[PDB]
This record gives structure tokens, C-alpha cells and sequence, in this order.
């Protein structure tokens, strides 16, 4: 028989998930009041 | 003339409005793709796990031939 | 030999594609329009 | 005050495009979401379904080598 | 009628800021659907290459007892 | 024992993906300037 490896990836998107949080931060700040 | 000052409030509250919902996009995007990465890591780590068991039980059954084999 | 067990995870995200599907209709439906 | 009446037609037309290809930014992304949810989750039950297979290969192997262990 | 002229200066940027942001979180959005796909992709690819090997093993397990079920 | 067979899904969102860059390069492209 054969010598079965998994050799597996694993996902690291922490940076796009923190990056895309720090957008939604940046926008709803970005309200723009006017007038007196 | 007058219509200005009625269509920068239009733009205004339009503006606000789509930002709001800019700002809702991103973080619900941000929440599938959290989950996205739990899932697919703990899957993996699962598969990984399962290798080594196969891996033993593949080891303990050419264990048994070799001990039947010469002892026969 | 080992007692093999899966214990697989399952993913579930169908609000956040609900949310989103909601959340383009919400927009697109803000087309701004002007004068007389 | 004759650019006012310019610039509110610009920010009209730049928000309208906006949320215009905000709305298919959202959208695309949903469907990105969807097909990730199918896939991640069929691969899963697979490697499941497979499991139990192999469970029942190796208690078949394991019979085999009792029967033959003593009948011998 | 002399904010007005002041507004459209703060719709002019606020909108500015807003597609430069969209834009970040398209592209954003992007970079993690290409992680995602590339890792789903090559777990799918190893399980199937895994049980392929898995298969060898269960066929040649199959052989030995039956070579010794018969001679024996 | 029994016939083990994979079939994995894969995942096809190339699309979506380039789709979604077109976008980000169709804003960003929508500056919008100003007076004389
Ligand atoms: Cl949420
Ligand atoms: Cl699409
Ligand atoms: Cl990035």
C-alpha cells in the first residue's frame, strides 16, 4: 500500500476581515451634517 | 435657484443613507467571511486528525499480516 | 487500531447573504432625481 | 453661484452611478457567499459519507483477522 | 444661500471619500474570495487524492487475505 | 467492505471575483471635482 499524507491549506483572511471592518468604521463616520 | 437649496438636501440625505448602508455591507461581509474561515479551517484540521487515525489502523493490519505470515 | 471520527463543520451563513441581498435592494433603490 | 446649479447635477449623477454599482457590488458578493456555502458544505458531508466507509472496511478487516486468528 | 456653495464642497469630498472606500472594500472583498477559493480548491483536491490512496491500501489488504484464506 | 468514492465540489467564483474588480476600478474612477 501507500503512505497517505493530507498536506491540507488553511485559510488566513484575518487581514481582509480586519481591513474590511476598518472600512465600515471610515464610512458611517462620514455622516454629512449642514445649515445653522 | 430655490431648487438647489431643496436638492442639497436631497443629495444630503441620500448621501447618509447609502454610507449607512456601506457601513452595513462591510461588516456583514465581514461576518460570512469569519465564518467562512472557522468552518473551513476546523474542516481541515479535521481531515489532518483523520489521516493520522487511518494512518495507525493501516499500520496495526500490516502488523497482523506480518505476524500470521511467518508465524505459519 | 483507532476509532475514527469526522465531527465535520457545517457552515451557515444564509443571513449574511439574506442581509446583503436585502441591503442591495435598499440601495439602488436610492436613485436620486432632480428639478420639474 | 451659476456652478452651484452644475455641481448639484454632477453629485446627482456620481451618487445615482454609485449606488448603482454599489447595489452589484453587494449582489456579487452574495453570490461569491452562496456558492462558497454550497461547496464548503457538500465537501464536508462527503468527507463524512466517506468516514463511515472506511469505518466499515476496517471492522470487515477486523473480523478477518479474528476468524482467521482462531481458526488457526 | 451662502452654505450652499459650502455644502456642495462637503458633499464633493464626503462623496470622494466614500468611492475611494468603496472601492477599497471591493477589492478587499476580492482578495479574500481569491484565498478562499485557492484553499477550498486544494482541500477538495487532497481528500480525492487521498482516498485514491486510501483505495490502494484497502485493495492490497483485500489480496493478502485472500492469498492466505486460500493458501492455508 | 464497501466502494469508497470521493466527488468533491469545486469551487468556481472567478466571476464574481473579477466582477467585483471591475467595480472597485469603476469607483475610485468616479472622483468628482470642482469650480474653476
Ligand atoms: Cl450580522
Ligand atoms: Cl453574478
Ligand atoms: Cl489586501
Amino acid at each position: 500500500g501507500k503512505n497517505l499524507t493530507a498536506d491540507m491549506s488553511k485559510l488566513n483572511i484575518s487581514a481582509e476581515i480586519q481591513l474590511i471592518n476598518e472600512i465600515a468604521h471610515n464610512v458611517s463616520n462620514m455622516r454629512v451634517e449642514v445649515e445653522a | 435657484q430655490n431648487v438647489l437649496v431643496d436638492d442639497v438636501n436631497k443629495l444630503a440625505n441620500g448621501f447618509n443613507q447609502l454610507t449607512a448602508s456601506v457601513s452595513k455591507l462591510a461588516l456583514t461581509t465581514s461576518s460570512a467571511l469569519q465564518a467562512i474561515q472557522a468552518v473551513v479551517n476546523q474542516n481541515a484540521a479535521q481531515v489532518e486528525s483523520l489521516v493520522s487515525g487511518i494512518t495507525e489502523n493501516f499500520g496495526a493490519i500490516s502488523t497482523n499480516f506480518k505476524v500470521i505470515s511467518q508465524r505459519l
